[PDB]
């Protein structure tokens, strides 16, 4: 049994952006026709997982997937989300023991890069 | 402070400001990804 996501959005892009140059690199440039996977494990102690991304001047794919420990759950379906107008944000529980698997999918996009501001956190 | 209460807080309520008070109050730990994939 896996829980549903929590997905938001907040109006503040510029601020993000800003903190986000700020703390690190950080920043992953998506080429042509590419799609970018960041690997995310789950944490023993950790409950949940938070999620955060922008783009500069273009919307990009995004969606989440969930590997265990290769069986592969659906968090959030790959879909084509709006990014460069707001910080687009989101929230997981822990299905288990796995690794999470965020999606940023270019792929559609012939003659434009993407620009992605992201970051992430998780509690306990 | 509970997780979920940390992320309804989040939820109803997101700026940098509550962002960094959460990371501040040991709430949520930032976490560097372990591997990027690229492809086409």
């Amino acid at each position: 049994v896996i829980a549903a996501p929590s997905m938001w959005t907040r109006p503040q892009i510029k601020d993000f952006k800003e903190k986000i140059q700020q703390d690190a690199d950080s920043v992953i440039t998506v080429g042509r026709g590419e799609v970018v996977t960041v690997r995310v494990p789950t944490h023993e102690e950790g409950s949940y997982l938070f999620w955060e991304f922008a783009t500069d001047n273009y919307d990009i794919g995004f969606g989440v997937y969930f590997e265990w420990t290769p069986l592969l759950d659906e968090i959030v379906p790959v879909y084509r989300r709006d990014c460069h107008e707001e910080v687009y944000a989101g929230s997981h529980q822990y299905p288990g023991r796995g690794v999470y698997l965020l999606k940023f999918d270019n792929s559609y996009s012939l003659w434009r890069s993407k620009s992605v501001y992201y970051r992430v956190y998780y509690t306990r | 402070p509970a997780p979920d209460a940390i992320g309804d807080l989040l939820a109803s309520v997101d700026s940098e400001e509550v962002r960094q008070y959460c990371r501040e109050q040991g709430w949520i730990i930032p976490e560097t990804p372990t591997n990027v994939e690229r492809h086409l």
